[PDB]
């Protein structure tokens, strides 16, 4: 029940700014992306023709 | 009636061959753009477009512009006013198709596939 596998993200985003969402990449870039409601990732056909069946 | 009888018997002065050869291309292009702007807009179908031929369409439209230019000057070098008021539109006519077929591309840019 204890043997597992874990991936360290390697990005080191603090939890507090993760809640906030405006963490800065030492230049001005946004660490954290807030997905739009009812988002679905694109399909092979086009960035705007989704077909995944999974919702975020 | 002399004008048609001559060229009915035999071939044509150079300006007529090229210029009209761009009128068919203007229609062959006017058809496809219509269907593509049909499918993108009315039946809202994104499958039956171009994007399998997005290069040959644009390539031809360059030929269809260039050929109008070469044919136009020959008419203006001859100076026939009937041709002169004719071809100049066909230069600008096909100039309209190129600037429209180019905005349909930057519109269906998030609908074609991916390359980057």
């Amino acid at each position: 029940y204890l043997r597992t596998m874990h991936h360290t993200p390697g990005r080191h985003i603090p939890p507090e700014d993760w809640i906030s969402g405006v963490h800065k990449d030492s230049q001005g870039f946004n660490m954290i992306k807030t997905l739009p409601i009812n988002y679905r990732p694109p399909s092979h056909m086009g960035i705007s023709i989704p077909l995944t069946d999974n919702f975020y | 009636m002399r004008w048609r009888d001559r060229i009915a018997v035999l071939c044509f002065p150079p300006g007529l061959m090229l210029t009209v050869a761009a009128l068919i291309l203007f229609f062959i292009h006017m058809g496809v753009f219509a269907s593509d702007v049909h499918n993108f807009c009315v039946i809202h179908n994104y499958d039956h477009m171009s994007f399998r031929y997005t290069v040959v369409l644009i390539f031809s439209q360059v030929i269809s512009i260039g050929w109008a230019a070469m044919g136009s000057l020959y008419a203006e070098m001859t100076g026939d006013k009937f041709l002169r008021c004719f071809a100049l539109t066909i230069l600008i006519l096909n100039g309209a198709m190129f600037f429209n077929r180019l905005c349909l591309e930057f519109l269906a840019i998030n609908y074609r596939e991916e390359r980057h």
